[PDB]
């Protein structure tokens, strides 16, 4: 597979990004989407015998 | 930063001293240097001049 127009070449530094020196901190946060809870309880009945 | 501009201009000529194209090149800034009107001096018998 050779490169194509498609073919998508990305250099981060053509982006503006933080410099952090020694002793530096840097943070980032997320928030999730909702998004449905994974059940942690199982069934005591077979659906097909309800 | 000759903002006067006192200092002979020698950007903007087409010369080899521009920064690098990609980001991820380390600028060598060129050494500075102009050149300046004068007398011609021939060269004693020579001819040749400077």
């Amino acid at each position: 597979k050779l490169a194509s127009e498609e073919s998508a070449f990305y250099v981060l530094e053509h982006s503006s990004f933080q410099l952090l020196g020694t002793g530096g901190t840097a943070t980032m946060s997320y928030k999730f989407p909702p998004v449905p809870p994974e059940n942690l309880e199982g069934c005591s009945q077979h659906f097909y015998e309800m | 930063v000759d903002h006067e501009y006192k200092y002979p201009y020698v950007l903007g000529q087409g010369q080899d001293t521009l920064a690098p194209e990609l980001p991820i090149w380390v600028y060598f800034p060129p050494q500075y240097a102009y050149l300046t009107v004068g007398d011609v001096n021939t060269q004693g018998i020579s001819g040749d001049s400077k």
